[PDB]
């Protein structure tokens, strides 16, 4: 039809990247665009223009992530990793995960997507050594995958609750969880008078 | 302890392009993920299709200055932003054209039903009303000639609901969808009549799923796999968003 | 150090002690603001983690810089950032300790006495020290230069023993937090005010920063006035209300005093309204 079959009820991983690229990120500019009191200007229509026309080299600012990546593609920026991409905060989340079998830890919805973007595009901007960050992103990925496999023993006619599951972790499971719960509902509602 | 904060709040109190894009993203995410054909954002879409026309003229006008600092990053960003924005609207419209294909005989049934709770022009764009009415005649002519011409008269109906199988494919109202429970779109929780507290303090909505006679509490800021027929009223009222 | 036409020098000898000079040499109208005045900065307490640095830099000055608004700064062996205030008029000059960066590290590492972390200062843009936070057993950074972190300046009013008893992530008592925001706002509003009066703005924002900064001062004083009312010290409360700037913020003081049921303060505050109106 008008929409391809592999998109009919879900997002492609590239559309899940596009959604995450709409978030604010903190950067250190390597250009001063700010004009002194003593020139081209941004004029955007989907995001706050007033943050970019006021850059000063090495004073941090927030911009939308797709502009930070476009500036970082030149030497013209550096991307400040969020506080949760630190070897301290990842190791507290790994401890939380091991300590609470019944729940996922309070990682932000975009954590796998943003880790994968910044490890490829901003590999030099981490304060911690990136091989220990990749190592702990994998340690978190694997623990949450066990907790997901435990959760699927409970597919149901009524609902599930999946509190801190990432958007990328929901998006891989969507065409399985919803397709099976749909047949459990059809088998159940068929039995009713 | 004297708690001041309401006195400090009264001392402290002394539509936009960035907001409309955030409503287009909400509309696109709910449209991709829902089984129903949601009602069209009429005024939002007229606004965005203005800004794309004005901005695409502005990028061309700024490129006339370059014939005569002269830094090019803002041209690159104004262009890549229009590509990012035009993609969301194309992906949005191509998605709801796909639902008009699936639901043609159901939308035709809402339009033949003069007593209907919905007018088709509430639901569809002018270009979707065009697409719907003419794609229906193009497909109807194909099957009507090619195979229906030979059928006995009581079987020539392409939309017979009375037969051994109903020919009108309706939306799957009970589709399981993932939802994220926003709370009210205003931060002002005290307005809402459906919302209530729990044990553990945390607020929620309660909804009853009628086939099972089960109440469920949708606590704010958490994710559920849930039947769409139960969500509709909370989704139309912006209390939840589809993941 | 220099910044534009301003020059700042630190001098030392066995026979003279520590001192500084500040100059503004110019294309015309050359001035020396201070010549060899004594500098209130600590020299080091004279293992190789420190000695391989103090063999290289005996004074322990980690950096010397002007702030982005041209007020002199120095970061010494004591890890304290000192900013020279009001220097454009020498008879009113003072050095302000605007970061105790050892305390500000202990605070963010959750109250561990922390030895593996060191600050390395680059610049004071207004309100915020750009610096490398170095980690490891050497005090100074290595060749792939890490991004300059940002530390927000904090007046040294944090009693470590009180913070220890109320934490046993650190939570700061809301009286201590209001005392710092009032002091930090009072010093920053004086630096901006003197810049805007003597040099003029360089970004149009600076007058809107100063308006917003006075707004954080009055809200910090009202948050102290609430503690003075809670402890029913009507006298301390009246002193806090008298230093308050906006006539519109003084309306909140009378509202708090009624909420506290201290009617003496109500009448006294009404006298301030009329006196300042006149």
């Amino acid at each position: 039809m008008s929409l391809p079959a592999h998109l009919q009820q879900t997002f492609s991983p590239e559309e899940i990247q596009f959604i995450v690229e709409n978030e604010p990120i903190k950067i250190f500019p390597r250009i001063t665009t700010r004009q002194k009191i003593r020139h081209t200007r941004w004029q955007l229509i989907t995001t706050d223009d007033k943050a970019l026309n006021n850059m000063v080299a090495m004073r941090s600012t927030e911009v939308v992530l797709w502009i930070a990546l476009l500036l970082k593609q030149q030497s013209k920026c550096s991307i400040v990793a969020p506080q949760w991409l630190t070897t301290k905060e990842l190791d507290r989340k790994i401890q939380y995960e091991k300590t609470h079998p019944d729940r996922f830890s309070e990682l932000p919805w975009n954590w796998l997507v943003l880790a994968r973007i910044l490890f490829n595009k901003a590999k030099d901007d981490f304060h911690d050594p990136i091989h220990e960050l990749r190592g702990k992103i994998q340690d978190l990925r694997e623990i949450r995958q066990i907790k997901v496999l435990k959760g699927l023993k409970y597919l149901n006619e009524s609902h599930l609750q999946l509190d801190n599951l990432s958007l990328l972790e929901i998006n891989e499971l969507r065409p399985f969880i919803t397709e099976i719960m749909d047949k459990l509902r059809e088998i159940h509602t068929a039995s009713l008078t | 302890d004297i708690n001041i904060d309401d006195i400090l709040a009264e001392l402290d109190k002394e539509v936009s392009p960035q907001q409309d894009f955030s409503d287009l993203m909400k509309s696109w995410k709910n449209e991709r993920c829902s089984p129903e054909l949601l009602p069209y954002p009429h005024q939002l879409m007229k606004r965005l299709l203005n800004r794309i026309s004005m901005q695409s003229q502005l990028i061309e006008n700024i490129s006339m200055g370059f014939l005569d600092n002269e830094s090019k990053l803002p041209l690159l960003c104004m262009e890549t932003e229009l590509e990012r924005l035009k993609f969301v609207i194309r992906s949005y419209i191509r998605c709801r054209l796909s639902k008009i294909d699936k639901f043609s005989l159901y939308l035709r049934q809402l339009n033949e039903d003069e007593n209907s709770l919905i007018s088709l022009t509430d639901l569809l764009s002018k270009d979707e009303i065009k697409y719907h009415d003419t794609h229906s005649l193009i497909w109807l002519k194909l099957v009507n000639d090619s195979i229906l011409k030979y059928m006995p008269e009581e079987l020539q109906a392409i939309n017979d609901t009375e037969g051994s199988v109903n020919m009108i494919d309706e939306p799957d109202w009970n589709k399981f969808v993932f939802i994220h429970v926003n709370g009210p779109p205003d931060g002002k929780w005290n307005e809402d009549p459906l919302l209530q507290e729990n044990e553990f303090g945390k607020p929620c909505y309660t909804v009853t799923i009628p086939d099972l006679k089960e109440e469920v509490e949708l606590t704010i800021g958490s994710i559920y796999v849930m039947r769409y027929e139960v969500i509709r009223d909370l989704l139309r009222d912006d209390k939840v968003a589809l993941i | 150090t220099a910044q534009n036409y301003r020059v700042f020098s630190v001098h030392y000898s066995q026979f003279h002690g520590l001192s500084y000079s500040l100059s503004e040499l110019g294309t015309s109208s050359k001035r020396y603001y201070k010549r060899e005045c004594p500098l209130p900065m600590s020299l080091p307490n004279i293992k190789d983690a420190n000695l391989d640095y103090y063999n290289f830099n005996p004074m322990g000055i980690k950096s010397l810089f002007f702030s982005s608004y041209g007020d002199p700064c120095i970061f010494g062996s004591d890890n304290t950032l000192l900013l020279l205030s009001k220097w454009r008029s020498p008879e009113e000059s003072k050095w302000l300790p605007i970061l105790d960066s050892n305390m500000e590290i202990w605070k963010m590492s959750g109250g561990k006495e922390t030895t593996d972390i060191h600050v390395w200062p680059l610049a004071l843009a207004y309100d915020t020290l750009n610096c490398i936070l170095v980690k490891g057993k050497h005090i100074w950074p290595e060749f792939p230069l890490p991004l300059p972190s940002e530390m927000e300046i904090r007046m040294p009013v944090f009693v470590k023993s009180k913070l220890l008893e109320e934490n046993k992530e650190i939570q700061i008592p809301v009286s201590m937090a209001a005392e710092e925001e009032y002091l930090r706002s009072k010093v920053l509003s004086e630096l901006l005010t003197d810049t805007l009066e003597n040099d003029g703005e360089m970004y149009g924002n600076e007058n809107e920063v100063l308006a917003a900064l006075n707004g954080a001062y009055d809200k910090a004083l009202l948050r102290l006035f609430a503690s003075a009312c809670s402890d029913q010290n009507v006298e301390k409360a009246l002193s806090l209300a008298h230093e308050l700037k906006q006539d519109r913020a003084l309306t909140a003081a009378v509202k708090i005093s009624e909420r506290a049921e201290l009617p003496s303060l109500v009448k006294k505050i009404n006298n301030i309204r009329e006196a300042r109106y006149e």
